[PDB]
RNA sequence: GGAGAGGUA
């Protein structure tokens, strides 16, 4: 991170594009609550509105 | 000893030295540095990775949040080398780049993360080199050529007196970053130190010296040798080195330590200094008038006072003597001057320097740099910290920084990129060392100062330019915040750097055409040496001197081949084993030598390394042991040739033939030319046109095989093993089985490319030379290419030349032909030319190409479709219709004329959204069907080649042979077998083919997808068509054909076959050259080619005659045998002993035409092989025959040589320079005919023509020649019906371009008027 | 029409 090396998790969305959250910040992150957790859906991250 | 395909031919190597080194790939300048360009970097210095760790991380001017960066990959290309090649675009690459965007956290402090993102993101097409070394950037393939400029460092300079009226040389130093602001330094006249940035006005050097935060005491501690002066109470004890006094006079008694050492009136002599060193005297009692006027160096301020005594740097006097004196001052610093070998340059320099402190010397340079803008202190300092000691806006590369520490006797490779200050204190440091007098300066135009900037390099800057651009747009955006939903694309922006990378590879300086007339031409285009070019000079700015060959040049730069013209040695080539250095300079390769033998491991040598050693001559006569067998060999040491030592040498050369370039070590016999005529036929020889049917040359110098392979035009068969379809158009090669790869095991196919257009007009075509099923190795030539026969390069004819001058049809250069040489069609060469007719868009609406043109019969429209477009395979001559158009009120596209031809070949391409005519449908759906053809042809034969693997596999293991065929060849898998290994290879084998299956039927529909989609164009054009014509030239009176060694000439008659001389054997001679151009043009390799052509084809016709007549291979294997022999210890030794009887056939077949004879360039065939040979053959050992006549049919006394000289048909052809007009159409802004060829245009009465009839007494030839001939509009008009109503009379007028004038200095503030 | 490059004598 320009000189302090972090540990992060890599989180996969729609069109493969990661995105690495800090394992400090943990409780943005939560489990799937539609319950198609074989079939839930894949957000475009950023917009598909650009 | 020889592989299968050169028993087919084997030339006769003569020749003495043994090889110790192969001819490299001759293109591999090109090949290493777009791989340095395009391959993954891990230490990241070459290439893309270079780049991106120079740009990328970005961070924002918040500091918020930054961009940094992961990896790149480039993406496959949507098309490839030929459909990029006809479409017209770019054959080019997208760059994916995993990006990668932090965002800190704002209240928490600098160094947090609230969350970062990564994805791969495009930016830019980058084209891809082809397989050879060319660029497909819009159809047209260009040669990106090498530059060749200054290297970046450190030059010192003088020139040699010619300045100043005085005879004083003026020493100056730049300093030369490789992507920044320059440097210079240089003395006045008057010994004063000045500096300059960038060229703008001169300054003193002590400005830029107190703004690095110095002051004038540290500069005179700096630059200076301290003089101590002590005041004692007994007259002034000096302190005195005697090292300072030597060469120097006498001004008092030099008596110290009561001793009288040296009276007044001597100059202080060697005994002198050796006395008082001995004596070891170091304070002298000296007189106070020896401070008649030297300089203090520090300052001096009163001790009680407190107040200024004598400033820093003033010239001292008796009563400044007495101010220092007089307040308990004991320590006098003086600076020690010189006359010689100490000049105190710098204290004038601080004398002329109207700036005291710092803030005034960066006032000074800011304003120097931008004049106006009133200066602040910020903004000054600011600019002079980012003009040098910025990484961003200043870099000495890595090789800058090694000439910067190599010139200054340094020791450190590495160092700091941008300046500092230790660097600047050394450039003046050494620069006044060279001023004084040791040290030495360099020359310009040494090989040591001159870097090689190839394709990946200049790329790579042009790349780095661009992306400057795109991260000050990223940073812009980035700075802006609300960045919590932002991804890398849309701060990221594609266009600049698709523009500074398609501008540099479309239109650049240096992005030049290929010549394409050979493969020798593209060879020697893609290893020039270009000077010109940014950073580089400039044609008509260009002295005497770089024009000029250094002696540096022998094994980096041929000198023997180079343009005519303007622009002499500015467009250097390189030489044959040449290569470029790790930082860029100019490596030839040398064996090294030990104690007394030539050893054979080889070190590449730099051009500074070639001065230290000395290195023996090419051809130093060694024997056997590595010993020189004289005693006084000739060797060069420093730029010098001189007979050293046996037992001196530290290299000795690699070759013979590593001074010439490969366009120039294809001349036989270029040992005995002269160089200005040697000159003229090396750079003729790249513009012989591809004749019909390629003939090998008789007398080549073995590098004809290296050109013909190292080109791309000869299809090489990549793995060895047994061809098993030869068509006309590809090549099926079945691999052998230890070449077979395990996984994708399957066969090799060529496809040949066919008659198609090189970049000048010029047919390129693949014939196979092999038949069916025969043995072929690695690296073997299977498709001749243009003018190449058999995998050796073949630009012309052989043909039968007499030396006499024949009755004036020869008289100054021309050439008599006979007429069997265009009877046996030898000559006659294809031509294939391109015509486009567009469908523009305009008022009234689009236009049609439809058959329906006003004006015109079923003689005009016999040819053409329904649809407007002529037929394939149509021969049309001049002033026909390829192409209807019309207009809306006759736009047709014409043959041009006065050219004939054959339509082979019509492409239309339809812009996306129009209706494509049934023309466009019959060509797609032949396309289509072709395509399916290709696609489903290679799926098959690969078929047969997986199921031939699989009967292979199967022949063990569970064999039975019927039980293949019961059930067919899908389903040889389920048959008897036992379920190992080898039903693992079998398993494989099959997933291999199901792979196959999808492949298919994924590739046809891609294709499909291709095919069928309407392309892009220009904006406006709704559908273009390109015929393709093919005529054939065949020779006439008119044409330029030319030798080998530059005997160019004008074809002048073809003379009928009766009329020429015949020997009394009966052949007509073929060519009748002129004698006359031998003793002046020194070119007395054309006789010694033409009389070792004449005994090869003696050998060809006993040969032929043996084999005639039938006689056993035995007579052929001894006869062979002693003509292959025979040489004078020559070292190529092939045994017909292991020929297996029907290579011999086959060889013999291959030689009824001639033995082919190989000469190497300066290791040549002497005159005594040459009378050998003919004495073998049953010819005169003379080489002059007998001639008779063919007219008078008598003989010929003083008998003449003939021979068999290689000629070829230079690309001048006469029925592209004749031009006639009478009247065609005229110029806009002046009324007078257009100029060129291509518009209808009437030659140029330029103004030396004009002085020409002034000369005479024709004026009204001249009045009508530059009034109603060109210009008076309404003069030649009437004229024009004053001929065709017969009369020849003139009304001269006055010309409309007169008027032109009068009105372009009437539209000044100027009156101009005619007076009554 | 203008630049850029290469070529011929
Ligand atoms: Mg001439």
């Amino acid at each position: 991170a320009g000189g302090i090396t972090g540990e992060y998790l890599m989180l996969t969305y729609a069109n493969d594009a990661k995105l690495y959250v800090p394992v400090s910040s943990l409780h943005l992150i939560s489990r799937y609550a539609g319950g198609a957790e074989e079939n839930a859906p894949l957000h475009k991250l950023g917009g598909d509105a650009w | 000893v020889y592989s299968y395909t050169e028993k087919k031919r084997i030339r006769k190597d003569f020749g003495k030295r043994p090889q110790v080194l192969d001819v490299p790939y001759l293109l591999s300048i090109q090949l290493d540095s777009f791989q340095k360009f395009i391959e993954q970097d891990p230490e990241g210095q070459y290439g893309l990775e270079a780049a991106f760790r120079s740009v990328f991380p970005i961070q924002s001017y918040s500091g918020n949040s930054e961009l940094q960066y992961v990896s790149y990959r480039l993406g496959e290309p949507v098309f490839d080398v030929q459909e990029c090649q006809i479409r017209g675009v770019t054959y080019s690459a997208p760059l994916r780049v995993k990006l990668r965007l932090v965002i800190y956290e704002r209240e928490a402090p600098e160094g947090t993360v609230k969350d970062i993102k990564e994805q791969e993101v495009y930016m830019g097409e980058i084209p891809l080199m082809t397989d050879n070394g060319t660029f497909v950037i819009n159809g047209t393939e260009r040669v990106i050529v090498s530059q060749l400029h200054r290297s970046p460092g450190v030059f010192f300079d003088s020139d040699k007196g010619k300045t100043h009226s005085s005879g004083k040389v003026l020493y100056n130093a730049r300093i030369i970053p490789y992507r920044g602001s320059w440097l210079d330094f240089e003395f006045d006249p008057k010994d004063n130190l000045f500096v300059r940035i960038d060229r703008r006005r001169k300054l003193p050097a002590t400005i830029i010296l107190r703004a690095l935060n110095y002051t004038t005491e540290q500069i005179l501690d700096l630059f200076f040798e301290k003089v101590i002066f002590e005041i004692r109470d007994n007259k002034l004890q000096m302190e005195l080195v005697p090292e300072r006094l030597r060469g120097e006079t006498a001004s008092f008694d030099i008596e110290a330590n009561g001793k009288v050492y040296v009276e007044k009136g001597r100059r202080i002599t060697a005994r002198h200094i050796r006395q008082l060193e001995k004596d070891d005297v170091k304070l002298i009692e000296v007189p106070v008038e020896y401070i008649a006027g030297k300089v203090v160096a520090k300052d001096y301020i009163d001790e009680s006072t407190g107040e200024l005594i004598c400033a820093a740097n003033m010239e001292l006097s008796l009563d400044l003597l007495a101010k220092l004196s007089q307040s308990g001052h004991k320590r006098i610093e003086t600076l020690f001057t010189n006359d010689l070998d100490h000049g105190p340059y710098i204290s004038e320099t601080l004398r002329v320097d109207p700036t005291n402190d710092r803030l005034s010397a960066l006032v000074e340079i800011y304003r120097m740099m931008r004049p106006g803008e009133p200066p602040t202190r910020e903004a000054a300092e600011s600019l002079f910290e980012n003009l040098f000691f910025s990484e961003d806006r200043y870099d000495l590369s890595a090789v800058g920084r090694m000439k910067f520490n190599r010139s200054l006797l340094r020791e450190e490779i590495e160092g700091s990129g941008i300046l500092s200050k230790d660097d600047i204190i050394d450039v003046m440091k050494k620069l006044i060392d060279i001023r004084n007098g040791k040290g030495e300066v360099d020359d310009i135009d040494h090989l040591g100062n001159r870097r090689i900037r190839s394709v990946g390099e200049m790329a790579e800057n042009q790349f780095r330019v661009g992306l400057v651009r795109v991260e000050r747009a990223v940073k812009e955006r980035l700075s802006l915040g609300d960045l919590d939903t932002l991804m890398p694309q849309d701060m990221i922006n594609a266009k600049p750097i698709s523009a500074a990378v398609k501008e540099f590879f479309g239109s650049s300086q240096l992005s030049q055409f290929m010549d394409q007339n050979n493969p020798l031409s593209e060879i020697t285009h893609k290893r020039r040496i270009s000077a010109l070019g940014p950073g580089g000079l400039t044609r008509e700015r260009a002295g005497f001197e770089v024009r000029d060959v250094h002696p540096t040049h022998y094994g980096r730069v041929c000198p023997i081949e180079t343009p005519e013209g303007p622009n002499i040695g500015l467009i250097n080539s390189l030489s044959v084993y040449a290569q470029t250095n790790e930082y860029g300079f100019l490596e030839t390769p040398y064996r090294k030598v030990t104690d007394g033998v030539v050893t054979d491991e080889i070190h590449y040598l730099s051009a500074i390394e070639e001065g230290n050693y000395v290195i023996a001559q090419a051809n130093s006569n060694l024997d056997e042991e590595g010993h020189f067998v004289e005693d006084l060999v000739t060797c060069r040491s420093k730029g010098e040739s001189s007979l050293f030592s046996r037992d001196q040498v530290d290299y000795m050369d690699v070759s013979t033939q590593q001074v010439v370039s490969v366009g120039a070590s294809l001349i036989p016999f270029l040992e005995h030319d002269d160089a200005n005529r040697a000159l003229m036929g090396a750079n003729m020889q790249r513009q012989a046109v591809p004749t019909l049917r390629a003939d090998k040359p008789l007398v080549g110098t073995g590098m004809e095989r290296a050109v013909a392979v190292d080109s791309g035009v000869t299809a090489v068969a990549k793995r060895g093993g047994v061809v098993q379809y030869v068509d006309a158009s590809r090549i099926v090669i079945k691999v052998n089985e230890d070449e077979m790869y395990p996984g994708e095991a399957g066969i090799d196919i060529y496809n040949l490319t066919k008659y198609t257009r090189s970049n000048q007009n010029t047919c390129i075509n693949q014939m196979p030379c092999v038949s069916l099923g025969e043995p072929v190795e690695r690296g073997d030539v299977l498709a001749d290419g243009p003018s190449t026969d058999l995998g050796e390069l073949a630009l012309g004819q052989n043909m039968r030349v007499a030396f006499m001058p024949w009755n004036g049809y020869n008289f100054e250069d021309s050439i008599l032909v006979s007429e069997r040489v265009v009877q046996e069609d030898r000559f006659t060469t294809i031509h294939i030319q391109e015509l486009a007719c567009v469908s523009r868009d305009t008022k009234l609406g689009p236009e049609e190409i439809t058959a329906d043109i006003p004006n015109v019969g079923e003689a005009a429209l016999s040819k053409l479709d329904e649809s407007g477009i002529v037929y394939i395979g149509a021969e049309v001559t001049g002033g026909d219709i390829l192409v209807g158009k019309v207009t809306p009120k006759d736009s047709s596209l014409r043959v041009p004329n006065g050219v004939s031809g054959t339509v082979i070949d019509v492409q239309v391409f339809t812009r996306d959204g129009v209706e494509k005519d049934k023309r466009a449908l019959e060509i797609e759906e032949m396309q289509l069907k072709q395509a399916k053809k290709d696609l489903s042809e290679e799926l098959q034969i690969l078929e047969a080649g997986l199921f031939s693997r699989i009967r292979a596999v199967l022949v063990a293991g569970g064999v039975e042979a019927e039980k293949l065929d019961k059930l067919p060849r899908d389903r040889w898998l389920e048959l008897g077998l036992t379920d190992e290994e080898k039903q693992n290879q079998l398993e494989q084998l099959a997933e291999q083919y199901d792979e196959l299956k999808h492949e298919f039927e994924k590739k046809l529909e891609a294709k499909r997808r291709k095919i069928t989609q309407g392309d892009d164009l220009a904006p406006g054009v709704l559908k273009i068509v390109k015929v393709y014509l093919a005529v054939k030239r065949r020779i006439q009176p008119g044409d330029k054909m030319a030798g080998r060694h530059g005997n160019k000439g004008v074809i002048s008659k073809i003379n009928p076959i009766e009329d020429m001389p015949y020997d009394e054997n009966g052949t007509p001679v073929d060519i009748v050259l002129n004698p006359l151009g031998v003793p002046s043009r020194m070119n007395i390799g054309q006789i010694l080619e033409t009389h070792l052509g004449m005994a090869a084809k003696g050998i060809g016709d006993k040969i032929n005659a043996m084999l005639k007549q039938q006689q056993e291979v035995a007579k052929l294997r001894e006869f062979i045998q002693r003509a292959y022999d025979l040489g004078a210890d020559v070292r190529q030794k092939v045994d017909l002993s292991t020929f297996s009887d029907e290579e011999v056939m086959r060889l013999a077949e291959n030689l009824r035409k001639g033995m082919p004879i190989a000469t190497p360039v300066f290791d040549g065939a002497k005159e005594a092989e040459i009378k050998e040979l003919l004495k073998l053959g049953d010819l005169p050992t003379s080489g002059q025959i007998r001639l008779y006549d063919g007219r008078t049919g008598e003989q010929f006394e003083r008998p003449v040589t003939v021979g068999y000289m290689y000629m070829l048909k230079l690309n001048h052809l006469v029925d592209d320079k004749m031009h006639a007009r009478s009247t065609g159409s005229y110029s806009l802004v002046t009324q007078q005919p257009l100029g060129g060829k291509a518009q209808f245009g009437g030659q140029r009465f330029g103004e030396m023509e004009v002085w020409a009839l002034e000369a005479y007494g024709a004026a009204y030839t001249l009045q009508e020649m530059l009034t109603v001939k060109s210009d008076d509009v309404n003069g030649r008009t009437k004229m024009y019906k004053n001929i065709v109503d017969g009369n020849h009379q003139m009304e001269p007028g006055m010309p409309e371009s007169f008027n032109v004038l009068l009105k372009e200095i009437r539209s000044l503030g100027i009156n101009i008027e005619l007076e009554d």
